RNA sequence: GGUUGGCUUAGAAGCAGCCAUCCUUUAAAGAAAGCGUAAUAGCUCACUAGUCGAGUCGGCCUGCGCGGAAGAUGUAACGG
RNA sequence: CCUCCUAAAGAGUAACGGAGGAGUACGAAGGUGCGCUCAGAACGGUCGGAAAUCGUUCAUAGAGUAUAAAGGCAAAAGCG
RNA sequence: CGCUCAACGGAUAAAAGGUACUCUGGGGAUAACAGGCUGAUACCGCCCAAGAGUUCAUAUCGACGGCGGUGUUUGGCACCUCGAUGUCGGCUCAUCUCAUCCUAGGGCUGAAGCAGGUCCUAAGGGUAUGGCUGUUCGCCAUUUAAAGAGGUACGCGAGC
RNA sequence: GCUGACGACCAUAGCACGAUGGCACCACCUGAUCCCUUCCCGAACUCAGAAGUGAAACAUCGUCGCGCCAAUGGUAGUGUGGUUUCGACCAUGUGAGAGUAGGUCAUCGUCAGCU
RNA sequence: UUUUUUUUUUUUUUUUUUUUUUUUUUUUUUUUUUUUUUUUUUUUUUUUUUUUUUUUUUUUUUUUUUUUUUUUACCA
RNA sequence: UUUUUU
RNA sequence: GACCGCCUGGGGAGUACGGCCGCAAGGUUAAAACUCAAAUGAAUUGACGGGGGCCCGCACAAGCGGUGGAGCAUGUUGUUUAAU
RNA sequence: AUCGUAGUCCGGAUUGGAGUCUGCAACUCGACUCCAUGAAGUAGGAAUCGCUAGUAAUCGCGGAUCAGAAUGCCGCGGUGAAU
RNA sequence: GUUCACCACGGUGUGGUUGAUGACUGGGGUGAAGUCGUAACAAGGUAGCCGUAGGGGAACCUGCGGCUGGAUC
């Protein structure tokens, strides 16, 4: 269970979560291993605390059996282990999380979720004077490529990629001078054929484009695309658009991804300002807990990194401030699981006074 | 030549005309040596009074009048010269 | 009126969707044809009774019409 | 140069039209007389099977024809 | 008897190139420009309505498909011109179209207001200056009510 | 009346199923010395014969199960002249294929033999 | 685009003539070594890019596609 | 002649 | 005893920068930051040497018979198991 | 005496059947007996081991443990080298 | 009062010195059971080292001269 579909529904007791800050250089890394043995340090107090000192040695066994293997010069930004009396699962993340330990029912998950809802998948298209290429990417990955061996390109009623620039001013012939001046109207046209493949192939997909090439070609890309508000970033410096790969592709266009990401958070202010407005957003614990308890929050609004303990209790709906370890952990539990969506906004896009909103259902 | 279709399929060629088929047909007057037929195969079979030649050329053996028939148990096409 | 049909779903109460179209007071009233609600609520409809009083309703085919119908010197797409 | 189609039921008929072959082979794979009939399927049978050889029953040819294709082929033009 | 004389009616037994240093005779019989025909492609519009739009096809957008209009991109053709129709851009000077960029009048709106979004009417006026590059364009800086899309031999060299 | 040989014709003549035939004829049949056969085999071909049987084959007869043949009418196409919205339509002349009703268990000639 | 060159074991390379798959490096197991190299013994190992086609039999013969190299893509 | 390392 | 030269932990470093000299190669004069608690000399006892000398042991050499290949016994690994 | 170089009158694993003992109890999982079967194996690659005389090599015989269960262990003698 | 002389402010130009910064680049140091080798210490398996020159992924190699701070002789 090494998956997020899988960690929400193993629901065991007690379910132990351990998040370590760790690090991917050296000697950076080097003070990985102590930070992991604090946090079973703090686990077994806690467990032996909570529990019985049996169940507390059965799940550090169990945990030292899976973290005596570990390599800590592979580490990514956050080392989690989720721990039961039956079952050990670590996953490495590179999200950066703040070092805790949360005993519960359930594992919390609220990092692999803000990790799964800043999920970008996106369309590169590679332009050049002389052609096209198309990229699946999803985040900081390449899905596919879109060459000859493509199931998306097998019924095209366009040109399909990489496409090659073969105009007849390219290849000399078919009726052209360049004492006339054309090469700008070819340009113009043959980015016009790429946007039609580009859009046929959208069609059956509709994700956000990124235009990567040359600061002209993307000029000339955007005063001819048919569809011009899918697009979404543009990057004019990234180098060997023909020869290099997709991957050296999308590692490139992850700044333009990034600001994109920060522009989509900065556009959820105006929904905030617009359910305040409307009188449907919640923005003290007490009542948050309580309308995504109850299934009437459609959206939240973390922000990213605010966590808290309570008192909670679902028989009167009540949440005193202080126990459960993580009361946002829950809250954003309680919106995922009734069919609700959660972002977690940025600390400069969302005030550290009022750090949690609940865009309701009424 | 934008999509990449326009591309060698080389079959320019054919044989020369051969001029077959039937040269003198039914009720005709016809001298011996007059070609009737000029076929692959016997498409017409030489009945009575006309012959056959190596590529399967049906001749009159004798003066006459040309008959188209067909007869046989295998339905066959045959040509004659009958003595008119 | 059973009844918020059962399921599903945060909620699914005639009316997101999936599976039946049953019964009762009936002159009549769909486990609902629409609007509406987060869901209920609410407003209509189908249907029935009353008023009035004579013709009326909807498909099919056929003829001729209407819209669809924006361009560059000047009407400028009956030669006038 | 050959075969099919284009080619409009005699012949012929074009395109940088659509499809394929040839630049050989054979003293028998020629002549004649005589004789014979194929492919497949099913059933039975040592190795032996999906398929070898053997036996039986259906079988106008679904085979063969030195070779491309077309037209032919039981009097076989097929096979000894 | 001796030919891949295979460019196969076989020019000689015997044979490759360059020319922007060029030249002659011809051709609009035949290309490059511009016109014409055409409209595949293009651009614009419309039809259906899966879906997105928290609900809700049709505020807004419109998958799979369908039907047109324009001449307007990329093309196709080779009709005009080879006893010559000067090419791109700039400058100057324009003229028209409307598929309208601003200003004017409206309907709908996911139109509280301020601002917009769409579509309808509307062509009377108006509709930047610079940096880069030969550029048209494009990007960028700073403005403006706005910095429209086009046709005019991609207007205009017997005007530069 | 039947049988055999050779033909016309080449499914309305064929297939399938059932019945009848052995006095002539035919066919199986007997044998393999001889003629002649077998890339082995008297299977077939061949010869010498009549102990048996019409079993098979064959011939005839019966039928409609299959096949095959097949109208009438209409439709499609089409030559000529005209029109056209390029689909077609009109006049005139032709006129299928498919399908339907229906038909079919052939019809003849020469010669020989038994009755 | 076009004309040529080809695509085979883990890799990089040999075939091939219609009747078959190759070295080398690996890889696996042994052995030597205190242990690893090196070294020495054993082994394993190919839809012969794919797809139609011909043949009794095709990696090989035809045809197509697809990667690879090259070489060209000119006149206004 | 050819003995690298820990 | 006279006069002169030089040193002041190991690196950084006889390096950088600036002068001067040089055709050049470079030479010469000559820092700092930073970093480490060492870096060194001589001798001692061992151990080791693809150093030397002397010597022993089935260490080799000289031989005899095996193990490694087969089946089986037994032990171990690995694997498999509820456990092995 | 026989076998006469053969996968055999070599080898005796594996399997089928029938038994005897010990033991409460022989399926997992005993040892022997009998009959039948008759497997690999024809001298063993790289490599490697023991042995200097009553030794190696070879041949049998005992004992401990032990109800039963040695090809191991611990001993005993016989024959008896090569270098 | 005027005028001249001296002169502070302030101005112009052209240099010097020096602080902080600067894409990039050179070496130095620190940090893990990383990669490549094995140059030195024994005659370290080619004695090492000094100057110099050439060469080389890297320790380094090679030539010429010098030293012993070289074992075996």
């Amino acid at each position: 269970k090494a998956t997020l579909k899988s960690l929400r529904e193993t629901k065991a007791n007690p379910a132990v979560s351990i998040f370590v800050k760790t690090h991917r250089e050296h000697p950076a890394n080097d003070q990985d291993p102590i930070a992991l043995k604090n946090q079973l340090k703090i686990v077994e107090e806690r467990l032996t605390n909570e529990f019985d000192k049996r169940t507390a040695t059965t799940i550090l066994d169990k945990i030292h059996a899976e973290t005596k293997e570990y390599n800590h010069k592979y580490n990514l930004d956050t080392l989690a282990i989720f721990a039961s009396v039956d079952d050990v699962q670590l996953i490495r993340m590179p999200l950066d999380t703040p070092e805790r330990v949360v005993i519960s029912n359930r594992f919390a998950t609220r990092d692999l979720v803000r990790d799964m809802a800043s999920a970008v998948h996106y369309y590169t298209v590679v332009l050049t004077r002389d052609k096209a290429r198309l990229i699946e990417a999803a985040n900081d990955r390449v899905v596919a490529e879109f060459d000859t061996d493509n199931a998306k390109q097998n019924n095209m009623e366009g040109i399909p990629f990489p496409i090659d620039n073969n105009g007849l001013y390219t290849t000399g012939d078919g009726g052209s001078d360049r004492s006339a001046n054309n090469e700008n109207s070819y340009l113009k046209e043959f980015f016009n054929q790429v946007d039609k493949s580009v859009q046929e192939l959208w069609g059956e997909h509709k994700m956000p484009l990124v235009i990567v090439g040359d600061v002209r070609n993307i000029s000339y890309y955007k005063e001819v695309c048919d569809r011009p508000e899918n697009i979404i970033a543009t990057v004019s410096n990234l180098t060997e658009l023909e020869d290099g790969n997709a991957q050296r592709i999308i590692d490139g266009v992850q700044d333009a991804v990034e600001g994109y990401r920060t522009s989509l958070h900065e556009a959820a202010l105006g929904e905030i300002d617009k359910a305040r407005g409307a009188n449907a957003l919640s923005t003290d614990l007490q009542d948050v807990y309580r309308a995504a308890f109850q299934g009437a929050g459609e959206t939240l609004y973390v922000r990213r990194g605010y966590i808290q303990a309570a008192k909670v209790d679902e028989d009167a709906q009540t949440l005193t401030m202080a126990v459960t370890d993580d009361a946002v952990g829950l809250i954003i539990e309680h919106v995922i699981n009734n069919g609700g969506k959660a972002v977690f906004m940025p600390q400069e896009m969302m005030s550290a006074d009022q750090p949690i909103a609940l865009v309701t259902r009424y | 030549a934008h999509k990449k279709a326009a591309g060698s399929s080389r079959n320019g060629r054919d044989s020369n005309p051969k001029m077959l088929g039937v040269k003198i047909f039914g009720g005709q007057a016809i001298v011996a040596g007059n070609i009737i037929v000029r076929q692959r195969g016997t498409e017409f079979h030489a009945g009575a009074g006309v012959g056959m030649g190596r590529d399967h050329t049906l001749f009159a053996l004798n003066d006459g009048v040309v008959k188209f028939a067909t007869k046989g148990k295998f339905n066959r096409r045959y040509v004659m010269v009958e003595e008119a």
